[PDB]
RNA sequence: UGAGUAGCGAAAGACGGGUGAGAAUCCCGUCCACCGAUUGACUAAGGUUUCCAGAGGAAGGCUCGUCCGCUCUGGGUUAGUCGGGUCCUAAGCUGAGGCCGACAGGCGUAGGCGAUGGAUAACAGGUUGAUAUUCCUGUACCACCUAUAAUCGUAUCG
RNA sequence: GAGCUGUAAGUAAGCUUUGAUCCAGAGAUUUCCGAAUGGGGAAACCCAGCAUGAGUUAUGUCAUGUUAUCGAUAUGUGAAUACAUAGCAUAUCAGAAGGCACACCCGGAGAACUGAAACAUCUUAGUACCCGGAGGAAGAGAAAGAAAAUUCGAUUCCCUUAGUAGCGGCGAGCGAAACGGGAAGAGCCCAAACCAACGUUGGGGUUGUAGGACACUCUAGUUACAAAGGACGACAUUAGACGAAUCAUCUGGAAAGAUGAAUCAAAGAAGGUAAUAAUCCUGUAGUCGAAAAUGUUGUCUCUCUUGAGUGGAUCCUGAGUACGACGGAGCACGUGAAAUUCCGUCGGAAUCUGGGAGGACCAUCUCCUAAGGCUAAAUACUCUCUAGUGACCGAUAGUGAACCAGUACCGUGAGGGAAAGGUGAAAAGCACCCCGGAAGGGGAGUGAAAUAGAACCUGAAACCGUGUGCU
């Protein structure tokens, strides 16, 4: 389903997109077997591998008040056919 | 107080919220990420239609 | 009471006795903006209209053009605004 | 959990007095004896005081 | 007030070229000096973004500072084989029914939890500003499923 | 009934007179932890069984239900041990658990410092702390009573009796009740005799002027006790709507102030508006109003229902109970001449010509009838909601906390704990020029005022500087 949240557009991810790799933001409590089936169901491609990782919340401040950002789970998808999962 | 005009039958109530989430919520949300999306009030409008389609379907029980 | 578009007379302040026309309404802070009243010079120099308290303006009766109070009559299912010391529906 | 199964007798509390009228706390226990008495099922051992063993009680 | 007084926390720096409003103190170069069973290379505990890049000089740095473990913005952690769980138990803890106890509760049987120990399938090379038995290249191993098999049937499995 | 997208300003994109936002009633959704309940665990995490379904050539993955312990009830149900009985398996259960207002109430258990000018009996004190069980109140409650009148008639609370009677190393100290005056105010159900049925369940029966059984003529619903399920109109609360009466001049940046003319009042409470307003605004007095939900009451329906006197041959009226000895406790009362009532141990009655009490005890008189149960009101307290009040505080005060406070911070932990309010009526929050890298400043503008420029109302003293008359 809508496991995916947003795509990741950075300098390192741009170098990944030249070799059939795509970086997304997924839900914090899903495994990469669900992410594998979610990509093929939406974009109609054939996935070959998924690697996934976690980042901790970061300390942030504005004015005097201090808080934390959201924790996130990042998935990198390797395809064997198809591309252009965004513009 | 809002405007509800969903007179559809059950077989058509299910498909209303499959089309309204596949493109009217998921396609509008990747456009805001990479950046192509003007007129951003569409996102909030669609989310309330999904809420409307579920309140009415549940009263049918 | 004082709604946008009406002709009003100022009864207190610097531009007192000067008729105008309400252009903006601020029900939260109880202020109205009247045309040609309390201009300000903002260094951005710019001339714009400032706001005055809603209790500083009074509505004018059409039959005499003298400031009057506003009542309600309950004629039909809807309400109308009557002018005191007169009978005309504002 | 030590009480008479029939009468409901149990321990009390009071004072121990010396000849000079000094006082300390003490307890008055009950003469509970472990006996087998006929109940609806198997006769199980229960605590029964000796006062309840007079005038004829099942054993 | 003491008073512009005590102190500035073990030690070798010198010159040239830059940047800059401002240079004993920042960057580059040369020479010289110190450790080297360690002032070198890994890593457990613990800390929790202090890591990288582009900018900044109010406060912190016992001096200065154009610089930073300090301020702003944007980034970075990828595993069937590595450590741990889907395996095992020591000490200890907890305990169905059970025993004891004014109440609260204490002790304990079968059963569980619990590594500092036992069992357990992958290596070499390359690459980025920030990751590497995790990414890429080449060559392997272990468990399970599906389709046909030479050979099977008192076979097989426990 | 016209703007709105919370602090909060910002820009961007939008909704709304086909009734946005907003206020009230009723619904639907409601991640994870936590009694936490499938198992485990270092809370907010990990790992499963079983039955249905989604997807796949198949495995691997996903979704929706359900699976703790104890207790009470139907059911199958060998043990040892013939029969039976422990154990075992499944089913049903708005059955239990935890939290809570560190207030009020009942019970279990229970100190010390202190006073006695030392201290042991005594006092602090049945207080603090701990544990259990509740309720909106709880506890008590229908005479084996108080007393001594020509008698009253369940319980609780207030006034007085009264610092009296009394208790006390007769020291320090402790300290009542009845009478009388008030608030509030109903009383009832069972066991036994006895009759009918197959030990059982029905009926009969509840007391002191002596009642009941047996035998003699015999018919107000009280759902707060007294027996327990429901349909039946008026109010109250939860959104709101109408609601009288003023103009002119002067000073000022601004009028509500001063000076003249008026008006309203079942409305001269209060708050705001550029300074001090009954008539500018929100209000006030007085009226009006409910889709829907809840509460309290009343009118039929509905549901139970046996009433009093005469006879007393005979029978019944609560047992290891009352009471006694020993050891303690509680009664204002410290064992004292200690009645009255509670616990542990050991003994242990009577039956209406009976039993108890009237402060050891006996006799006579008077009053009552123990050893079963239930019961509203007057009473106590405030975590709270609604509407108000004060010769109470005004930022070192008032709650620790007027401000992002049980927070910064400190400690392994239990736990301890601050400081910090104010521009202006209106941001109109200083366009532009000059010195500088910037901070900072000098003009020019805003404003009544900038020595009101966000380190902002007023701005004291300590302390630090510059310039000057006399020495």
């Amino acid at each position: 389903r809508d496991i995916l949240k947003r795509p990741v557009i950075t300098e390192k991810s741009s170098e990944a997109m030249a070799e059939d790799k795509y970086t997304f933001d997924v839900d914090t409590r899903v495994n990469k077997t669900q992410v594998k089936m979610a990509v093929e169901e939406i974009f109609n491609v054939k996935v070959a591998s998924v690697n996934i990782m976690n980042y901790k919340p970061k300390k942030k401040r504005m004015g005097r008040y201090q808080g934390y950002t959201n924790k996130r789970r990042k998935a990198i998808v390797t395809l064997k056919e198809g591309s252009d999962d965004l513009f | 107080m809002k405007a509800k005009e969903i007179r559809d039958l059950t077989t058509s109530e299910i498909e209303e919220q499959i089309k309204s989430s596949k493109e009217e919520l998921f396609n509008l949300r990747f456009q805001l990420a990479t950046g192509q999306l003007e007129e951003t009030a569409r996102i909030r409008t669609v989310r309330k239609t999904i809420a409307r389609l579920k309140t009415v379907a549940r009263e049918r029980e | 009471h004082i709604k946008k578009g009406d002709n009003v007379k100022v009864i207190a302040g610097k531009d007192k006795g000067k008729e105008g026309k309400v252009i903006a309404t601020l029900p939260k802070k109880d202020r109205v903006v009247v045309e040609g009243v309390n201009i300000m010079k903002k260094h951005q120099i710019l001339e714009t209209e400032a706001a005055i308290h809603v209790s500083n303006v009074q509505l004018l009766d059409p039959k005499t053009n003298e400031p009057t109070r506003v009542g309600y009559k309950f004629v039909d299912g809807k309400k109308v605004r009557i002018a005191k010391k007169s009978g005309e529906e504002i | 959990g030590k009480q008479c199964f029939v009468t409901g007798r149990k321990a009390s509390t009071g004072n121990r007095r010396s000849h000079a009228l000094n006082s300390t706390k003490r307890r008055w226990n009950a003469n509970l004896q472990k006996v087998r008495i006929l109940v609806d099922g198997k006769p199980k051992k229960v605590w029964v005081s000796a006062r309840a063993l007079k005038s004829g009680k099942v054993t």
